[PDB]
RNA sequence: UAGUCUGGCACGGUGAAGAGACAUGAGAGGUGUAGAAUAAGUGGGAGGCCCGGGCCGCCGGUGAAAUACCACUACUCUGAUC
RNA sequence: GGCGCGCCGGGCCCGGGUCUUCCCGGAGUCGGGUUGCUUGGGAAUGCAGCCCAAAGCGGGUGGUAAACUCCAUCUAAGGCU
RNA sequence: CAGUAACGGCGAGUGAACAGGGAAGAGCCCAGCGCCGAAUCCCCGCCCCGCGGCGGGGCGCGGGAAAUGUGGCGUACGGAAG
């Protein structure tokens, strides 16, 4: 049959042929470069950590996975940020565990 | 009070038999004086109105940046920068990027190398073909004393010793129960 | 239930400095836990789904009414008849001798069952249980099972230990023995928290080798 | 200067078309100005525009093509020409323009008188509408219920 | 360039460096006056960015400004009002410390222009914070055509009209959604738009 | 509501005498009928070892895995600490 | 006072289009907890004190608290006009 | 827009914003990352024109600032080198 664009429904509004670019400079802003991946794994062995990642850290090695979330997350503020600095802290942990071996 | 590691590494300063050595060395290649700089201006119309040596890269961003660029031969820190911030880092660097390092006393010294005041850092970029028997010694005795001893330095905390009349008195206190 | 993710699913690699062998082997992988109840309701088991050649070595059997007298001795199909396997059921307690001569079996095609009273049923509990793929693709269509899905058994070590690779399939064909068998480590897994501790990726002949 | 063409946002308004505030970068880049040149030879450019269509894109270079075409250019010293200027001719007959260069006109189409197809007159646009509402309403648990299932 | 470890060696302020450096310095700090002249500054790399170049006519002065909120200077804790206004204690000055710390270095120095601010360690009674403060009438920015924005009158005693970004911080402007109450210049210039009556002179 | 009394967090450290840890390198370590044997065991395994023979074996003999043949993690004592 | 021809003094000796190859950023700050004020802003619009305090395929916003998930939109904590 | 969405012993009262039409219309710069021999800046002493907004030129192994970073290139619309 024939289909009229509609207003309301799933795929609703003005249908035009849209031209898809390079997103603008400030999009990339927040990314990870090698040059400055450097700079912070050296003050990180300058430096060492704080007492609130040690403490989250040998809750992890005891494997009271939940409670560190909870610890760091009582600590930090917010879900999401206490989720990304657990995963980061189990991956500092599974590399001294790669050093204890070899 | 109990000293980290890392500020204190800047203790265990070069001993005095090495340290003539090396300003001996250094002495040689100086930055040109702002007036040094002007008869190098004087030899110029003799082609124009009618190839650049070796010196001591100085500063520390000018040092840090031929640090991780593989550029420095031996790179020299003064132990007494007033914020230690500025220079806490170039022990790790020239470690990991495998440059031999060595700490001198007195920036005052080291700024009197070029011609001001104070200079935190001085490395060694380059040397001259007649000159590379007296690098290569001081590099030998300076990389086996700091940068094989890392691991060691990393570890040893300074500071923690108390007065000397609080000593006398544990000390009296340990022959009166013997 | 998830205790582990790979990203660098990578450093197999270092293995010809280790490696420098002739003769008959077949490289096995180790990979300890922690954290599992040997006396509770938890079970572990599965069968993990690589068809890049690994080597199992066992007494071989073929079954099925197929054109099995042509094609299936090549490598020697025995076939003894579905009724001649009445005695492996009946000789179990009253006589007292291993009656098989026999540890890996088939599911054929051709016959769209085996043997539906007690005698194809009766594999269920003695183990080395038949389930292979050889049907109507007709690929290999016999050492498919060899070449197949690596089978472990869950018991007293509460480990997980399982074969990876033969001396032959280089270490590019040999880093896809595990490809299609860590992401199934996380598919069918259980309620046994926080499994994972060692992923030591063992090439046999040489140091354990570990990918964490 | 010459402002660009641009279609009011929120659905009451988008039917309308205004002046914007100047010309997006990758209309002046396919239309084949600089953008620092395009600020002094008389052209508004807006650096935050985007573009999500290319008709709104090919309407604002054929609006470019159109403003370089109609532009007198004066020698930057009058005396000695330079190559991207004017004719003597059009120099002297250049003059002053009064109110909005270009103006933009709101125009629409022209739909002639065609016979009502079969097929068109049959269509249900009532029944359409209240089943285009349901299936973007229920659609939801409609896929949640089919991955439980 | 040194510049970026100097940058996240001191975001790292929990570390076995940091805790050390900020405690010692902290010390020496509370040893001098309350409002004295640094020779240099503490952080090279945050006046770096606040705005600071190292050419004659930039000064550094340390402000310890002291620590908690504010109580209503009420004879013997009693206001004169309806039960609402009784508030003597748990009351919040609407101007930060770093603000306060940046308007007694400029009515001091009355000479001088204050730049920028920063943190360099607190205390349990204290924070210290480095204002940056130019000199308007030497000739090294008086004659350098980017920095001569400052030796205009209308750049007066900035941290006191709240131009300053910690003094800006304080007014509650910005571009969107939740800056609504200082559409228009500021929180007043709102307030008198939205009260004044206009009454048009045909109606 | 000022004030006063009381608890918590921050400035706020260093040390010795007295537990569980775990990071972490160890050594002891195991008894179901039943088999000739105190089965901590999986992916192995008819084979590999030391002076060419042996070696431990094979089969059965107990049971859904079984003793020689790379190495691992765990559990109950013990045990050193930058 | 203002401007243009040109005499005349000084300086400055400087462009774009396309590929290959490098680089990219503001921290006791965001953020969270609580307290007081403030707001049209309602499980908290803005501001402040104290405690906790980050991340970099991040962070902010998406007018109802929260988890999982796509999508949109900007690039905060430096400055002039 | 609008006495509207919203706040309010939800009482008395209080109360914005986006979109739209105009008035006006204008855009930019550092730090950072990096390369250029600090290529940068302030001040004294002598000479000449000549400045009721103290400026240009010559001259000086005259003095200082500054590698704890001055100037040139360059900033999220991308930038730089070949």
């Amino acid at each position: 049959a024939l289909r009229y664009p509609m207003a309301v429904g799933l795929n609703k509004g003005h249908k035009v042929t849209k031209n898809v670019s390079k997103p603008r400079h400030s999009r990339r802003r927040g990314r990870l470069t090698k040059h400055t991946k450097f700079v912070r794994d050296m003050i990180r062995e300058v430096c060492g950590f704080a007492p609130y990642e040690r403490r989250a850290m040998e809750l992890l090695k005891v494997s009271k996975d939940k409670r560190a979330l909870k610890f760091i997350k009582k600590r930090v503020g917010t879900h999401i940020r206490a989720k990304r600095k657990r995963e980061e802290l189990s991956s500092v942990l599974a590399a001294m565990r790669k050093a204890a071996a070899k | 009070l109990k000293v980290p590691p890392a500020i204190n590494q800047f203790t265990q300063v070069l001993d005095r038999q090495t340290a003539t050595q090396l300003l001996k060395l250094a002495h040689k290649y100086r930055p040109e004086t702002k007036q040094e700089k002007k008869q190098r201006l004087l030899a110029r119309a003799e082609k124009k109105a009618a190839k650049r040596p070796p010196v001591l890269r100085a500063g520390v961003n000018t040092v840090t940046t031929l640090v991780e660029n593989k550029k420095a031969q031996l790179v020299v820190i003064a132990h007494d920068v007033d914020p230690i911030e500025l220079v806490v880092f170039l022990p790790a660097l020239c470690r990991k990027m495998g440059v031999p390092y060595c700490i001198l006393k007195g920036k005052a010294r080291l700024c009197r190398l070029v011609h001001r005041k104070t200079c935190t850092t001085v490395a060694f970029t380059q040397v001259n073909s007649e000159d590379k028997g007296a690098l290569a010694k001081l590099v030998e005795a300076i990389r086996t004393n700091y940068n094989d001893r890392y691991d060691e330095i990393r570890r040893h905390w300074g500071g923690n010793v108390l007065g000397p009349k609080s000593v006398a008195r544990i000390a009296k206190l340990e022959k009166a129960k013997a | 239930s998830r205790d582990t993710l790979y990203e660098a699913v990578r450093e197999v690699l270092h293995g010809n400095q280790r490696k420098r062998r002739k003769f008959l082997e077949t490289v096995e992988l180790q990979i300890s836990l922690k954290n599992y109840d040997p006396q509770k309701d938890k079970r572990f088991s599965g069968t993990v789904r690589l068809k890049s050649t690994p080597r199992p070595k066992f007494s071989v059997c073929v079954l099925g009414d197929q054109q099995h007298c042509d094609e299936a001795k090549a490598v020697d199909i025995p076939h003894m008849d579905i009724e001649a396997l009445k005695k492996l059921n009946k000789n179990k307690k009253l006589v007292k001798k291993l009656a098989k001569k026999y540890d890996a079996f088939l599911a054929s095609e051709s016959l769209i069952k085996q043997i539906p009273r007690i005698l194809g049923p009766g594999l269920n509990k003695a183990g080395k249980f038949p389930s292979l793929l050889t049907h109507n693709e007709n690929m290999v269509a016999k050492v498919d099972e060899v070449k197949s899905t690596i089978k472990f058994q869950m018991k007293k070590v509460l480990c997980l230990a399982v074969a990876v690779g033969h001396v032959k399939m280089t270490d590019d064909e040999l880093v896809y023995n595990i490809h299609l068998a860590v992401n199934f480590l996380v598919s069918l897994l259980k309620k046994n928290w926080q499994n994972v501790r060692a992923l030591y990726i063992k090439s046999t002949m040489g140091k354990p080798q570990r990918l964490y | 200067p010459i402002r660009p063409i641009v279609r009011c946002p929120t659905v009451r308004y988008h039917t309308k078309v205004r002046a914007g505030r100047g010309f997006s970068l990758e209309e002046l880049r396919v239309a084949g100005i600089h953008k620092k040149v395009a600020r002094t030879i008389g052209i508004s450019v807006d650096p935050r525009r985007r573009n999500k269509s290319t008709e709104s894109l090919q309407a604002n270079v054929q609006r470019l093509k159109e403003y370089r075409s109609k532009l007198v250019l004066f020698p930057r010293k009058p005396s000695a020409p330079k190559k991207g200027d004017s004719s003597a001719e059009e120099l002297k007959l250049a003059t002053q323009l009064t109110g909005p260069v270009m103006p933009i006109r709101n125009v629409f189409k022209k739909e002639k008188a065609r016979v009502i197809t079969e097929e068109e007159k049959n269509f249900k646009a009532f029944a359409s509408l209240r089943m285009a509402r349901a299936n973007a309403r229920l659609f939801g648990i409609r896929a949640k219920r089919a991955k439980e299932a | 360039g040194a510049y970026k470890y100097i940058q996240e060696l001191w975001r790292k302020k929990q570390s076995d460096v940091m805790r050390f450096l900020l405690r010692v310095r902290c010390w020496q700090y509370r040893q001098l006056s309350a409002l004295h002249r640094a020779p240099r500054p503490t952080r090279p790399d945050k006046a770096r960015r606040l705005g600071y170049k190292a050419k004659q006519g930039y000064v550094i002065y340390r402000i310890r400004v002291r620590r908690g909120g504010r109580k209503r200077p009420v004879p013997k804790g009693a206001t004169y009002g309806k039960p609402v206004h009784h508030g003597v204690n748990q009351l919040k000055f609407a101007r930060s410390l770093q603000s306060v710390a940046e308007e007694r270095a400029g009515r001091h120095c009355g000479a001088l222009r204050v730049l920028n601010s920063y943190w360099v360690g607190e205390d349990s009674t204290y924070k210290f914070f480095e204002v940056i403060l130019i000199d308007p009438f030497h000739k090294a920015i008086r004659r350098n055509p980017d920095t001569q924005w400052i030796t205009k009158p209308v750049h007066k005693h900035r941290e006191m009209r709240g131009l300053t970004s910690a003094g800006r911080k304080s007014r509650g402007l910005g571009k969107g959604h939740k800056f609504h109450h200082t559409i228009g210049g500021s929180r007043r210039a709102a307030w008198r738009r939205r009260n004044t009556l206009q009454l048009h002179r045909y109606r």
